[PDB]
C-alpha cells in the first residue's frame, strides 16, 4: 500500500518532468 | 567610486614604515615570547603546564562539581595538586 | 499579473475589508480553540488524575482550561478529582461552546466589514483619500489592555472577583485552582512564585492605562514619524511580529524550564526534574523519616504516594520522546495502570546496589548495578565469553517494597535481570498497552510539543520581522534600483 | 508493515491539496484569453 | 454595493507552476515516509 | 549504495576507517561547496539587490525583463558601490567576469579536492590522527579534542559490520 | 598631500598587527616548551 | 545641530565603513575573534573536560578550541563577575566563561553586522535584501549555539568552538540524535549542497557564454566596468542548457535571485530541525521497521544496520565525552561484533 | 620609496619560515606524543 | 465614501492622520524609559538565569 | 539585600554604563572635530 | 468503533477531487475579465 504511495510520487514527477521540458513555456526574443 | 584615505603601497614601501617598525615589530614578537618564557601565561590563564595537570598520585581529573562553590572546587584541586 | 504573495497585499489601504480580514483570522482561530477543545473534550479520561492525568492523554488545549480556573465538565467530574460540585455553564462545555459562538458571529461581523468597506471613519477629512491614524490608534488600544490586564490582575486571580488560578507544589503534586495575592515583594520575580504572576498584571495594567492616555495624547516627534514612516501601515507589522516572536520565545522557556505560569500537572513533569534525581531524592527524605522514625522498610515504601513515584520514571521525562512519534504519551509505554514497588537490587553477598539509570540523551543503554559508591557489582555482558560480573555468576536478586508487588522477592537470572533493565527508567511501573495498543517506545509530554511549537514558529516570525521591516523601511526601493547611477 | 494510519490521508492530501491550489491559479490566468 | 478599486489580477504562469509541483511533489515524496513512521 | 540511507551508511563507516573528518582534503572540501553555497546566495543577493527599475508594487519585478536583453537588468556599479563599502572596498569585485568566474572555481575547485580525498584515502592515506599525541611529564596522558573524535571512532569501528570480521585487524 | 597617520582605517588594521605578532611571539615561543 | 555630527562624521565613506551599526558590530564582532584566539592560543579547557585546548598546552590548529562550561553551570550566562567566577580573569578563565563571551558577543557581531547590511544598504539606494538573506545564518547560528544548548541541560552540549572539538559535534549527533536521518536537516543539505552547483555553475556557464569583446588572450580585462552590455549571451545560454538539460534558466533576475534562496532556505530548515534536537525531539524512530525488527530477527534494512553505528558511537564515546557523569562500562557491556 | 616586491618576499619568507618553525614545533613540540 | 452611526461617533480619532508633534519632541523621554527598561528585564534574566541572588528568593520549584 | 551577587550585578551595571559611555563621549568629541 | 480503513481517503478524496474540479472550472471562467 504505502509502496504505491511511494511510487506514485515517484512517478507523477517524472511527468512533471514531460510537461516542464516539452510543454514548458518558450523563451521570447524580443 | 571616488576613494580618498592615506594610500597603503606608500607606506609599506616607505622608508619609515621599515625604520619605526623594524625595531618595534619584533618587540611584539619578542613581548610575546617572553610571555610564554616567563611562565606567567599560564598564571594569566590558569593553563597548567606539562609538570603539573594530574597531582602526582591519583589518576582522576580535577572537574568543577558545583557552579556556585566552584572557586572553592578549582582551588581545592590546585590545592591538594601540586 | 498579480503573483500570490503579493495578492494579501490587496488591502494595505482600505483598511474597511482588512478590519474583515483581521476580523476572520479571528473568527478562525476562535474557532480552533473551542474546536479541538471538543475533541479534547471528546477523548479526555478522568478516570484517573493519579497515572492518567490529561498530559500522558495527549492533552495540549485542555491543560490551559485549568490554568485560569475551569476545572470541570458538566458531568460532575474535575481535573482535581472532585465529587458533587459542578461548575456553572463555564464548564470545559461552556468554554468550547463559548468559543463556538463566538468564531460563529464574528464570522457575520467579518461577512460584513466586506461589503460596508467604504465607511467616513475610514476616511480622512483634510486628505482626500482612505488613512489611518496610528501614532494615536495604537495608544487607544494600548489603554484597553492594560485596562484589562489589570482588570485581570486585580479583578481576577486575587480571587476577588472570580477564581485563583492553577497552583500547587512539589509534593502530591496537590495542585487546585485557588486564588492569589500579588506578592510585591522581591520574589515576586522568582517565575516559580504564583502570587508573583498576580502581582504583575494588576501593576502592568496600571503601566499600561498610563501609556495609552499618553499615547491617545502626545504625538510622534517627526524625527521619529520620519524613521519608523509612521503613517505606513507596513511599518507596524514589522513592529509587532517583532515583540510577538519575542513574546514566543519566553513562553518557549517559561514551558520547557520550570514556572508557575506553566505547572508540574497541566504539563508534562520538567525534563530537568529528572536531571537530577529531584522525584527520587525528595522521596528518599520522606522514607528515611518514615525508616528512622521506627517503621517497616516495607511500611515505609508503601508509604511514599503513587503519583509522586511515578513523577520519577523517566518515561515522562519530555526529551525522550521524537520529532515524528505521532503521538500522546499513552500509546508510548502504554496506559500507567499502578507502581509496583521500589526495587532494591541485592547483591548475593547482601548488599546493596543500584541500577545506573539512563541519561535523557539514550534511547540505548546498558544496565549497570554499581555498588552504593559507584563502584561496579553487576551488569548484562554483551561480549559474555568474558563476563566477569554477570547477574549469573555474581547471583543478583531482587526484592520489593510498597507498590502492588509488595514484600515480595524474585530470585531468578531471568527476571531479576529483566526487572533490572526496566528499573533503569526509575520507578517500574504497570502499563496496560493493549487498550490503545501502545508500542514500547517513547513520546513527549503536551510541555514537550508546545515548546518546540512556540519554537520553530518564533524562530522563524523573527524572519518575518526583518523580511517586513525591510519592507517597511525600503518600500521606496522595492520596485527598482532607480535608473540613475554612477554617484558614490 | 506496520506502519501509521493517516499514511494516506497525510501524504496524499499533502500533495492534492496545495498542488489543486497551484492548478487553480494556472488555469485561472491561462483563461485570461477565454482560452483554457 | 460600490465596487473597491484595489481588484488586481493573479498571477502563477505555465511554468511558475510546474516549480510549485515539482516543490510540492518532492516534499510529499520527502515527507511520505516519516508520515508513516 | 545507491539508495539514501546507504550513503548515511557508505559515510559513518568511512569516518571511522578514515577518520575522513580529519583529513585536510575534505576540509578544503567542505571549504567550497560551504562556500559555493554562501557565494551562490552572494552573488544571487547583490544582483536581486541592485536589480534596476521596471514594475509597479502589485506588478512582478521579477517580470522587468526579457529573453534576449541586450543590456544586463542588474546596476553592477551601485552593486559594487555597496557590496565593496560593507567591510573594505577592495575586497569587492567590479569586474563581473571575474566575479562569475569566481563563482565556477571555487565550488569545482575544493569539491575536486574532495573527489580527490575520497580517492586519496581509496588507498589508505586517511585523515590525520592525533590520539594519545598529547602528554604530560609523567607521560599520564591528556586526551586531545580530536580523542574525543577518536572515542566516537571506535564506537562506529567495533560494530561496522559485525559477523564477517573474522580476525583483530580490520585491514580491509 | 597630506594624510594622517592616526587613520580611522589605520585604528582597525592596528588592533590586529599589534597582537598578531604578538600572539606569533608567544607561539614561535611554545614551540620548545618540552617536558 | 548635535546627533547628526555624530551622524554626519561616522556616516561618511572613509574606506572602512563604520556606522550606526558598526558601534555594536565593530566591539563585539572583534572582541569575538579575539575570544576565540585567545582560547585556542592560552586560555586552557582542562577544568571542564579534562581536555587540553590551547597551543599553550601543545594542542595543534585542529585540536586548539574554545571548550564549553562543565555540566556543573547549565545555561548560567557563566559572568566574569558574576556569583560563580566573581571576576576573576584567571578562574572565570578556567571555568570556561570565554565561551558564553564569544557566544554572546558573537551572537551580536551578527545582529549588528546585518544592520550594517541594512545601513550601508538604505544608504545606497540598492534593495537591503542581502541583509535578508544573512538570516541564513543567524537563525542557524541562533539555534545551534543558544537554542540547542538552551533546550538540552548545560552550555556544555553546546557547539565546541574547535575544529575537531566541532567534528565531535557532528558524530555526537549522529551518534546520539542520530541528525542524519532527520527530513529539515536534509533540507539542510540539500539546499547548501543544493546552492554550491547552483553557484559553481551559474560562475562557469556565465564564462563560458561571454562575448569575445577585448582583444588576446585576457577575457578577464575585456569588459567594461563602465556600462550595460550583457557581457553573456543571455541567449546562448537557454538554447544551450534547453538541449543539454532539457532547461533553461530564461531570464537573469530569477536565476541571479533563485541563488539568493536556495541556501538561505536549506539553512533555515536546519535551524528549525535542529530546534528540535534541543528538546530531544529527534528522528532517530521509524517505527514501522524497527517494530518488525523484533521479529525476523533476519530481516535488515540500512536503516538499522546504520542505527547500529550510531548504537556503538554511543557506549564507546559518552564515558570520555561526558565526564560530569562518571560514566563506568566494565570490558564487558561494550557493544562489539566478532573480531574486535 | 622601497621597491614592493623586495617587501613581499622578505615578509613571505617570514610566513614561510614561521610556519615553517609550527610544523617542525608539532614534532618535538608538546604536542607529539613523546 | 459612507458615514453612519458610529462612523461620525468615531470620526475623531481617525482624524488627524499626520498629526505629528514637531521636531524630537519627546524622545529623550523615551530612551531613558527605554535603557531604564533593559536593566528590568537583565534584572530579571540574570534573577531567573540564577546570576542575581536575593534571599527569600531562591528560584526553584519550592516557593511557599 | 546587596547579597555578593547582587553587588555583582551593579558592578556590572556600572562596568557597562562606564564602557557605553566612554565610548560616546569619544564619538561626539571626533564627529565635533568635523 | 472497528470501521473500514480507506474511510478517510475514500470518502474524503470523494469530496476533494470533484469539488477541486468544479472550483477550477468556475474560477477558470470568473476571470475571463480577468477579475478573481
Ligand atoms: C529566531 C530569531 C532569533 C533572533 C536572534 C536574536 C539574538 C539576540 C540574543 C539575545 C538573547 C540571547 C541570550 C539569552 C541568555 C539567557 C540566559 C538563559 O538562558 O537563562 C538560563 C535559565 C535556564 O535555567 C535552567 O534551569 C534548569 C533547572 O533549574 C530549575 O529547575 C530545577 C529542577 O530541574 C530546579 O528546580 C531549579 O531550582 C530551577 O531553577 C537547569 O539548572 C539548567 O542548567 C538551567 O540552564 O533560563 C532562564 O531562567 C531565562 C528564561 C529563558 C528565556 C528563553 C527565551 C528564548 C530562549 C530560550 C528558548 C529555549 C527553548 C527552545 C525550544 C525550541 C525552540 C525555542
Ligand atoms: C498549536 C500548536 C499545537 C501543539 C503544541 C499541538 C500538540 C499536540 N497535538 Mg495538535 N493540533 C493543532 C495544533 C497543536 N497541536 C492544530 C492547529 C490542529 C488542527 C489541524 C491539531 C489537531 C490534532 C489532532 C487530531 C491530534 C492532535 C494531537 C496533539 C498532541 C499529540 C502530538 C501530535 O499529534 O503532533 C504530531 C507531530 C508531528 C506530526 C511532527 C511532524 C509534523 C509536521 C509539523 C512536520 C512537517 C511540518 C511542515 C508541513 C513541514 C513542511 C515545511 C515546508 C517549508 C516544506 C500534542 C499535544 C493528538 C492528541 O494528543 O490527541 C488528539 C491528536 O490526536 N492535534
Ligand atoms: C509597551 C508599550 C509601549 C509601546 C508600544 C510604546 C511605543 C512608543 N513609545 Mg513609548 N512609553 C511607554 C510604553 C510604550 N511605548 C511607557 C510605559 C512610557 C513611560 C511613561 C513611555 C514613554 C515614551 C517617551 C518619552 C517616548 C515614547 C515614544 C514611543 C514611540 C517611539 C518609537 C519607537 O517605539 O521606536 C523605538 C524602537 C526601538 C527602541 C527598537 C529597539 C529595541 C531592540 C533593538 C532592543 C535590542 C534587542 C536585544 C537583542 C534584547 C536585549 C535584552 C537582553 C539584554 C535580555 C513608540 C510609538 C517616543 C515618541 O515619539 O512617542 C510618540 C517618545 O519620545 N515613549
Ligand atoms: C504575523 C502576521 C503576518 C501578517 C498579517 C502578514 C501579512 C503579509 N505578509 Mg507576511 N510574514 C510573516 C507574518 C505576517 N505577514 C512572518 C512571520 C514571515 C516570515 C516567517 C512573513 C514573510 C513574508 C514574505 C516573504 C512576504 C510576506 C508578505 C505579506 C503580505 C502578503 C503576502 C501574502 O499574504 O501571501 C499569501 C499567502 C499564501 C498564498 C499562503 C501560502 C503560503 C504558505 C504555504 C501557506 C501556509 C499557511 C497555511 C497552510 C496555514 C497557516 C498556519 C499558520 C499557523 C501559519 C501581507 C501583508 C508578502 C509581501 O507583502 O511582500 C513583501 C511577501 O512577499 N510575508
Ligand atoms: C536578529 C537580529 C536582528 C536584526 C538584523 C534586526 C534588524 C532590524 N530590526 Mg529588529 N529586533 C530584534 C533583532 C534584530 N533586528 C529582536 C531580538 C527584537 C525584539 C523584539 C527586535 C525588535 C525590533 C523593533 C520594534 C523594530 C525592529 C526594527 C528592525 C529594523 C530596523 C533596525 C532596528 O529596528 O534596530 C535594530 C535593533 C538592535 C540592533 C538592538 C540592539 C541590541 C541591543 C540594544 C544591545 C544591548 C544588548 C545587551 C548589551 C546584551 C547583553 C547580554 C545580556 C543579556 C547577558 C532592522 C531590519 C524596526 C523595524 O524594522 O521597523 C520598520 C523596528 O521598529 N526590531
Ligand atoms: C561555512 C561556514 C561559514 C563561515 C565561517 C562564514 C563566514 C562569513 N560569512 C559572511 C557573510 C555571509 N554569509 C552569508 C550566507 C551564508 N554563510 C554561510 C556559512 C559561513 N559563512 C552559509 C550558512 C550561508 C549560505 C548563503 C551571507 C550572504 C553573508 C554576508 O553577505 C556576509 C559577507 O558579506 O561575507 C563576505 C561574512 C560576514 C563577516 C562578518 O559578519 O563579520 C562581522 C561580524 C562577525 C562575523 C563577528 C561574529 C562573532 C561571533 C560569530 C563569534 C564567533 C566566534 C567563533 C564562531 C569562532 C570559532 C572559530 C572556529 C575555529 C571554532 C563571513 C564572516
Ligand atoms: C528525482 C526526481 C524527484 C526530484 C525532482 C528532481 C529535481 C530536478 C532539479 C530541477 C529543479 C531546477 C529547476 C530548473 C530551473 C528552471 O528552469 O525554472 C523553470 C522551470 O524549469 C524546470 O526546472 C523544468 C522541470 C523539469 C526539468 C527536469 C527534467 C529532467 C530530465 C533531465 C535529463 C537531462 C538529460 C524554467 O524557467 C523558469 O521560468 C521561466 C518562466 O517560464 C523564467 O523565465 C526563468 O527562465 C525560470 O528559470
Ligand atoms: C596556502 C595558503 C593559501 C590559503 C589556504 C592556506 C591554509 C593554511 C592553513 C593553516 C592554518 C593552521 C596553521 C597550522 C597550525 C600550526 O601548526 O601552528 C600552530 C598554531 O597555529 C595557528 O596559530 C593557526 C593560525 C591561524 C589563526 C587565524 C586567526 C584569524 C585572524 C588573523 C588576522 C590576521 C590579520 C602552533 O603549533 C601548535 O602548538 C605548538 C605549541 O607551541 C605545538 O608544539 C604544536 O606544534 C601545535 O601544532
Ligand atoms: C529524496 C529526494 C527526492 C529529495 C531529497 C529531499 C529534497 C528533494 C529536498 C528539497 C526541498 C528543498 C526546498 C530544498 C532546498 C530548496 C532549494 C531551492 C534547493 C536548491 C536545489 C534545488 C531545489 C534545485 C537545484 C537547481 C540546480 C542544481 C540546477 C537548476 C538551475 C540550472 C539549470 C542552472 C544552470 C544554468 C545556468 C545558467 O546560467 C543558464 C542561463 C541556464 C539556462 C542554466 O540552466
Ligand atoms: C580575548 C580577549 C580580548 C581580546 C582579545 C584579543 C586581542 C584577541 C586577539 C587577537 C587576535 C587578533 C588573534 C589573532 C589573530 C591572528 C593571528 C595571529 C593569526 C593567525 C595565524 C596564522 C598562523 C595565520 C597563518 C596564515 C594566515 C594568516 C592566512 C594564510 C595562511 C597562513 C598559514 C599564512 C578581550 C579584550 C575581548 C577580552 C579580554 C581577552
Ligand atoms: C452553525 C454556525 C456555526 C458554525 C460553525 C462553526 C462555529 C465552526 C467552525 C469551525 C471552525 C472553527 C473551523 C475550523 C478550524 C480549524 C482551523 C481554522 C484550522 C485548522 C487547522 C489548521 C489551520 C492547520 C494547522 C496545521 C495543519 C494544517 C496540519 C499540520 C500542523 C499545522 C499547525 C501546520 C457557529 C458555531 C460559528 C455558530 C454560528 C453559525
Ligand atoms: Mn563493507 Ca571495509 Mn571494515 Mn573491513 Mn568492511
Ligand atoms: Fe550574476
Amino acid at each position: 500500500m504505502e509502496t504505491i504511495t511511494y511510487v506514485f510520487i515517484f512517478a507523477c514527477i517524472i511527468a512533471l518532468f514531460f510537461f516542464a521540458i516539452f510543454f514548458r513555456e518558450p523563451p521570447r526574443i524580443t | 567610486g571616488t576613494t580618498g584615505e592615506r594610500p597603503f603601497s606608500d607606506i609599506i614601501t616607505s622608508v619609515r614604515y621599515w625604520v619605526i617598525h623594524s625595531i618595534t615589530i619584533p618587540a611584539l614578537f619578542i613581548a610575546g615570547w617572553l610571555f610564554v618564557s616567563t611562565g606567567l601565561a599560564y598564571d594569566v590563564f590558569g593553563t597548567p603546564r606539562p609538570d603539573s595537570y594530574y597531582a602526582q598520585e591519583q589518576r582522576s581529573i580535577p572537574l568543577v562539581t558545583d557552579r556556585f562553590e566552584a572557586k572553592q572546587q578549582v582551588e581545592t584541586f590546585l590545592e591538594q595538586l601540586k | 499579473g498579480l503573483p500570490w504573495y503579493r495578492v494579501h497585499t490587496v488591502l494595505i489601504n482600505d483598511p474597511g475589508r482588512l478590519i474583515a480580514a483581521h476580523l476572520m483570522h479571528t473568527a478562525l482561530v476562535a474557532g480552533w480553540a473551542g474546536s479541538m477543545a471538543l475533541y479534547e473534550l471528546a477523548t479526555f479520561d478522568p478516570s484517573d488524575p493519579v497515572l492518567n492525568p490529561m498530559w500522558r492523554q495527549g492533552m495540549f488545549v485542555l491543560p490551559f482550561m485549568a490554568r485560569l480556573g475551569v476545572t470541570g465538565s458538566w458531568s460532575g467530574w474535575s481535573i482535581t478529582g472532585e465529587t458533587g460540585i459542578d461548575p456553572g455553564f463555564w464548564s470545559f462545555e461552556g468554554v468550547a461552546l463559548a468559543h463556538i459562538v463566538l468564531s460563529g458571529l464574528l464570522f457575520l461581523a467579518a461577512c460584513w466589514h466586506w461589503v460596508y468597506w467604504d465607511l467616513e471613519l475610514f476616511r480622512d477629512p483634510r486628505t482626500g483619500e482612505p488613512a489611518l491614524d496610528l501614532p494615536k490608534m495604537f495608544g487607544i488600544h494600548l489603554f484597553l489592555a492594560g485596562l484589562l490586564c489589570f482588570g485581570f490582575g486585580a479583578f481576577h486571580l486575587t480571587g476577588l472577583f472570580g477564581p485563583g488560578m492553577w497552583v500547587s507544589d512539589p509534593y502530591g503534586l496537590t495542585g487546585s485552582v485557588q486564588p492569589v495575592a500579588p506578592e510585591w515583594g522581591p520574589d515576586g520575580f522568582n517565575p516559580y512564585n504564583p502570587g508573583g504572576v498576580v502581582a504583575h498584571h494588576i501593576a502592568a495594567g496600571i503601566v499600561g492605562i498610563i501609556a495609552g492616555l499618553f499615547h491617545i495624547l502626545v504625538r510622534p516627534p517627526q524625527r521619529l514619524y520620519k524613521a519608523l514612516r509612521m503613517g505606513n501601515i507596513e511599518t507596524v507589522l514589522s513592529s509587532s511580529i517583532a515583540a510577538v516572536f519575542f513574546a514566543a520565545f519566553v513562553v518557549a522557556g517559561t514551558m520547557w524550564y520550570g514556572s508557575a505560569t506553566t505547572p508540574i500537572e497541566l504539563f508534562g513533569p520538567t525534563r530537568y526534574q529528572w536531571d537530577s534525581s529531584y522525584f527520587q531524592q525528595e522521596i528518599n527524605r520522606r522514607v528515611q523519616a518514615s525508616l528512622a522514625s521506627g517503621a517497616t522498610l516495607e511500611e515505609a515504601w508503601s508509604a511514599i504516594p503513587e503519583k509522586l513515584a511515578f513523577y520519577d520514571y523517566i518515561g515522562n521525562n519530555p526529551a525522550k520522546g521524537g520529532l515524528f512519534r505521532t503521538g500522546p504519551m499513552n500509546k508510548g509505554d502504554g496506559i500507567a495502570q499502578a507502581w509496583k514497588g521500589h526495587a532494591v537490587f541485592r547483591n548475593k553477598e547482601g548488599e546493596e546496589l543500584f541500577v545506573r539509570r539512563m541519561p535523557a540523551f539514550f534511547e540505548s543503554f546498558p544496565v549497570i548495578l554499581t555498588d552504593k559508591n559507584g563502584v561496579v557489582k553487576a551488569d548484562i555482558p554483551f561480549r559474555r565469553a568474558e563476563s566477569k560480573y554477570s547477574f549469573e555468576q555474581q547471583g543478583v536478586t531482587v526484592s520489593f517494597y510498597g507498590g502492588e508487588l509488595n514484600g515480595q522477592t524474585f530470585t531468578d537470572p531471568p527476571t531479576v535481570k529483566s526487572y533490572a533493565r526496566k528499573a533503569i527508567f526509575g520507578e517500574i511501573f504497570e502499563f496496560d498497552t493493549e487498550t490503545l495498543n501502545s508500542d514500547g517506545i517513547f513520546r513527549t509530554s503536551p510541555r514537550g510539543w508546545f515548546t518546540f511549537a512556540h519554537a520553530v514558529f518564533a524562530l522563524l516570525f523573527f524572519f518575518g520581522h526583518i523580511w517586513h521591516g525591510a519592507r517597511t523601511l525600503f518600500r521606496d526601493v522595492f520596485s527598482g534600483i532607480d535608473p540613475e547611477l554612477s554617484p558614490e | 508493515m506496520e506502519v501509521n494510519q493517516l499514511g494516506f490521508i497525510a501524504t496524499a492530501l499533502f500533495v492534492l491539496v496545495p498542488s489543486v491550489f497551484l492548478i487553480i491559479l494556472y488555469v485561472q490566468t491561462e483563461s485570461q484569453q477565454k482560452s483554457s | 454595493m460600490e465596487p473597491n478599486p484595489n481588484r488586481q489580477p493573479v498571477e502563477l504562469n505555465r511554468t511558475s507552476l510546474y516549480l510549485g509541483l515539482l516543490l510540492i511533489l518532492v516534499l510529499a515524496l520527502l515527507f511520505s515516509s516519516y508520515f508513516f513512521n | 549504495p545507491l539508495g539514501i540511507s546507504g550513503t548515511f551508511n557508505f559515510m559513518i563507516v568511512f569516518q571511522a576507517e578514515h577518520n575522513i573528518l580529519m583529513h585536510p582534503f575534505h576540509q578544503l572540501g567542505v571549504a567550497g561547496v560551504f562556500g559555493g553555497a554562501l557565494f551562490c546566495a552572494m552573488h544571487g543577493s547583490l544582483v536581486t539587490s541592485s536589480l534596476i527599475r521596471e514594475t509597479t508594487e502589485t506588478e512582478s519585478a521579477n517580470y522587468g525583463y526579457k529573453f534576449g536583453q541586450e543590456e544586463e537588468t542588474y546596476n553592477i556599479v551601485a552593486a559594487h558601490g555597496y557590496f565593496g563599502r560593507l567591510i573594505f572596498q577592495y575586497a569587492s569585485f567590479n569586474n563581473s567576469r571575474s566575479l562569475h568566474f569566481f563563482l565556477a572555481a571555487w565550488r569545482v575547485v575544493g569539491v575536486w579536492f574532495a573527489a580527490l580525498g575520497i580517492s586519496t584515502m581509496a588507498f589508505n592515506l586517511n585523515g590525520f590522527n592525533f590520539n594519545h599525541s598529547v602528554i604530560d611529564a609523567k607521560g599520564n596522558v591528556i586526551n586531545t579534542w580530536a580523542d574525543i573524535i577518536n572515542r566516537a571512532n571506535l564506537g562506529m569501528e567495533v560494530m561496522h559490520e559485525r559477523n564477517a570480521h573474522n580476525f583483530p585487524l580490520d585491514l580491509a | 598631500v597630506s594624510y594622517p597617520i592616526f587613520t580611522v582605517r589605520w585604528v582597525a588594521v592596528h588592533t590586529l598587527a599589534v597582537p598578531t605578532i604578538f600572539f606569533l611571539g608567544a607561539i614561535a615561543a611554545m614551540q620548545f616548551i618540552q617536558r | 545641530g548635535w546627533f547628526d555630527i555624530l551622524d554626519d562624521w561616522l556616516k561618511r565613506d572613509r574606506f572602512v565603513f563604520v556606522g550606526w551599526s558598526g558601534i555594536l558590530l565593530f566591539p563585539c564582532a572583534y572582541l569575538a575573534l579575539g575570544g576565540w584566539l585567545t582560547g585556542t592560543t592560552f586560555v586552557t579547557s582542562w577544568y571542564t573536560h579534562g581536555l587540553a585546548s590551547s597551543y599553550l598546552e601543545g594542542c595543534n590548529f585542529l585540536t586548539v578550541a574554545v571548550s564549553t562550561p562543565a555540566n556543573s553551570m547549565g545555561h548560567s550566562l557563566l559572568l566574569l563577575w558574576g556569583p560563580e567566577a566573581q571576576g576573576d580573569f584567571t578562574r572565570w578563565c578556567q571555568l570556561g566563561g570565554l565561551w558564553t563571551f564569544i557566544a554572546l558577543h558573537g551572537a551580536f557581531g551578527l545582529i549588528g553586522f546585518m544592520l550594517r547590511q541594512f545601513e550601508i544598504a538604505r544608504l545606497v539606494g540598492v534593495r537591503p535584501y542581502n541583509a535578508i538573506a544573512f538570516s541564513a545564518p543567524i537563525a542557524v547560528f541562533v539555534s545551534v549555539f543558544l537554542i540547542y544548548p538552551l533546550g538540552q541541560s548545560s552550555w556544555f552540549f553546546a557547539p565546541s568552538f574547535g575544529v575537531a572539538a566541532i567534528f565531535r559535534f557532528l558524530l555526537f549527533f549522529q551518534g546520539f540524535h542520530n541528525w542524519t536521518l532527520n527530513p529539515f536537516h536534509m533540507m539542510g543539505v540539500a539546499g547548501v549542497l543544493g546552492g554550491a552547483l547552483l553557484c559553481a555553475i551559474h560562475g562557469a556557464t556565465v564564462e563560458n557564454t561571454l562575448f569575445q569583446d577585448g582583444e588576446g588572450a585576457s577575457t578577464f580585462r575585456a569588459f567594461n566596468p563602465t556600462q550595460a552590455e550583457e557581457t553573456y549571451s543571455m541567449v546562448t545560454a537557454n538554447r544551450f542548457w534547453s538541449q543539454i538539460f532539457g532547461i533553461a534558466f530564461s531570464n537573469k533576475r530569477w536565476l541571479h535571485f533563485f541563488m539568493l534562496f536556495v541556501p538561505v532556505t536549506g539553512l533555515w530548515m536546519s535551524a528549525i530541525g535542529v530546534v528540535g534536537l534541543a528538546l530531544n525531539l529527534r528522528s532517530y524512530d521509524f517505527i514501522s521497521q524497527e517494530i518488525r525488527a523484533a521479529e525476523d530477527p533476519e530481516f535488515e534494512t540500512f536503516y538499522t544496520k546504520n542505527l547500529l553505528l550510531n548504537e556503538g558511537i554511543r557506549a564507546w564515546m559518552a564515558p570520555q565525552d561526558q565526564p560530569h557523569e562518571n560514566f563506568v562500562f566494565p570490558e564487558e557491556v561494550l557493544p562489539r561484533g566478532n573480531a574486535l | 620609496r622601497i621597491p614592493l616586491w623586495i617587501v613581499a618576499t622578505v615578509a613571505g619568507m617570514g610566513v614561510i619560515v614561521i610556519v615553517g618553525l609550527f610544523f617542525y614545533g608539532a614534532y618535538a613540540g608538546l604536542g607529539s606524543s613523546l | 465614501a459612507r458615514r453612519t452611526w458610529l462612523g461620525d461617533i468615531l470620526r475623531p480619532l481617525n482624524s488627524e492622520y499626520g498629526k505629528v508633534a514637531p521636531g524630537w519632541g519627546t524622545t529623550p523621554l523615551m530612551a531613558v524609559f527605554m535603557g531604564l527598561f533593559l536593566v528590568f528585564l537583565l534584572i530579571i534574566l540574570e534573577i531567573y538565569n540564577s546570576t542575581l541572588i536575593l534571599d527569600g528568593v531562591n528560584v526553584s520549584w519550592k516557593a511557599l | 539585600t546587596i547579597t555578593p551577587s547582587l553587588k555583582g550585578f551593579f558592578i556590572g551595571l556600572l562596568s557597562g554604563a562606564v564602557v557605553l559611555g566612554l565610548t560616546f563621549a569619544v564619538l561626539i568629541a571626533i564627529s565635533q572635530i568635523d
